[PDB]
């Protein structure tokens, strides 16, 4: 449900996060986040978020 | 300008928006902004000079991005985004310090620090986003030549001037005709005097006129007009016009008559107000005229006739008055007024660093001087030193 090519660990929060997401008792605030949270990978600095 | 007035904002946008358990919607657009900022300030090395005894400052701009990853700030968010917004409001208010330390002759509005010189490079363009205050509007507009005001609540207009005229005069200064006036700030306290109460006078009326010649023009002013001058009511001992000698001067108040308030502008009577106190409304002028009548009271009770004799000696003089205090106004150019902390701001920075005298400002940024000389080449610079103040001020 990424809208920028996100990425989580591990496929178990892929699983719970989709979950989420479809859920309609959710708040729209969650599945906003979810839909934008995002990983950030710095290669120059050797560090994965 | 823009730039680093985008930078001042972005600043404290950041610092009033970027707090603990905020929702992560509450700053996309401002985390957006600001990641813009530190992309484009990345890798540029700035110097803040060494005018006065303001210090070198040298700085440097490598800092990492802001992430966006919990649905409600935390404290490490934000003492990241606090450190960075630290340093990079030392660094603003250095750049607004050393353009507010400098002047030019020619080229007064254009930037004079190396700072805002380098940060109106194309490059740092990027960085400029809304530009909402009064002073960095009024400024972009400007710079278009299109028409804008700033609005003054008690506006510095006048420059100091306590002063007289002596119409009729005499060596011994006891049968005097003449008007003193005190011009401060947004006041002009006027009377005319007459020492023999208009006995001799053609209708025993003596009229008495003054002239303000404002240095910039004045739009939508509420004026307050009262008919006495406190400052001119009470006994004083004058210095004469060269200070050889003093008078007395033991003024008796009556009342003014046929008053007249024009507010005139390229020498047309744009607003006449006859007879009217309390609050007025000038349009737009560049001049005012009162002019007042002193009238011999022509029934008097005992004690009045005896306070004006028919001839010398006068020892009750008869003063008429005015007040005119200009409460707000409008004016394309940028002014000292009550209310805002630009003028005390660059004369603060000025004086704390000891910054030599310049050749377009008077010494110690004495307003009076200024004003009194506001030239064009003035207007730019102050207008310029104002808007860095102006920018200064929502971080310091
Ligand atoms: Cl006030
Ligand atoms: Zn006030
Ligand atoms: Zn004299």
């Amino acid at each position: 449900n990424s809208r920028d090519a996100g990425k989580v660990v591990d496929s178990e929060t892929a699983a719970i996060c989709d979950a989420i997401f479809q859920d309609e008792e959710t708040e729209g605030v969650v599945r906003r986040f979810i839909a934008e949270m995002r990983q950030r990978v710095q290669a120059d600095r050797n560090v994965v978020n | 300008m823009d730039v680093l007035y985008s930078l001042s904002k972005t600043l404290k946008d950041a610092r009033d928006k970027i707090v603990e358990g905020t929702l992560y919607s509450n700053v996309s657009d401002l985390i957006q902004q600001f990641n813009q900022m530190i992309i484009t300030m990345n890798g540029n090395e700035f110097q803040t000079g060494g005018i006065g005894n303001l210090p070198i400052r040298n700085w440097n701009f490598d800092f990492g991005l802001l992430g966006t990853t919990l649905l409600n700030l935390d404290a490490n968010y934000v003492e990241t985004a606090r450190n960075t917004i630290d340093y990079f409001v030392d660094f603003v208010d250095n750049v607004c310090m050393d353009e507010m330390v400098r002047e030019s002759q020619r080229n007064g509005i254009a930037p004079q620090s190396d700072s805002l010189r380098k940060l109106s490079g194309i490059k740092f363009k990027r960085i400029n986003f809304d530009n909402s205050s009064e002073y960095i509007e009024n400024w972009n507009l400007q710079n278009r030549r299109q028409r804008t005001g700033f609005t003054f609540h008690k506006p510095n207009i006048f420059p100091y001037s306590a002063s007289f005229t002596l119409n009729r005069s005499q060596p011994a200064h006891d049968n005097l005709m003449g008007t003193m006036w005190l011009n401060a700030g947004s006041e002009i306290q006027v009377a005319g005097f007459d020492y023999s109460c208009a006995i001799n006078a053609p209708a025993n009326i003596q009229q008495f006129e003054h002239i303000v010649q404002l240095r910039r023009v004045l739009t939508t002013a509420t004026i307050t007009l009262l008919p006495d001058a406190e400052r001119f009511s009470f006994p004083r001992v004058i210095n004469s016009a060269d200070g050889a000698t003093t008078w007395y001067f033991n003024p008796v108040i009556l009342r003014p008559n046929n008053v007249e308030v024009e507010f005139l502008l390229n020498g047309q009577i744009i607003n006449t107000y006859q007879a009217r106190f309390g609050t007025i409304i000038a349009r737009n002028f560049d001049t005012i005229r009162l002019s007042f009548q002193l009238m011999r009271p022509p029934n008097m009770t005992p004690a009045v006739a005896a306070l004006f004799p028919n001839a010398q000696p006068f020892e009750h003089h008869a003063t008429v008055g005015l007040t005119l205090r200009i409460e707000s106004a409008v004016c394309e150019s940028v002014l000292a007024d009550a209310s805002k902390t630009m003028l005390a701001n660059v004369t603060s920075v000025r004086q704390e660093y000891a910054i030599p005298v310049g050749p377009v400002f008077p010494p110690g940024m004495n307003w009076t001087d200024l004003i009194t000389n506001y030239s064009p080449s003035r207007e730019d610079n102050l207008q310029r030193v104002f808007t860095v103040a102006s920018i200064r001020s929502m971080l310091v």
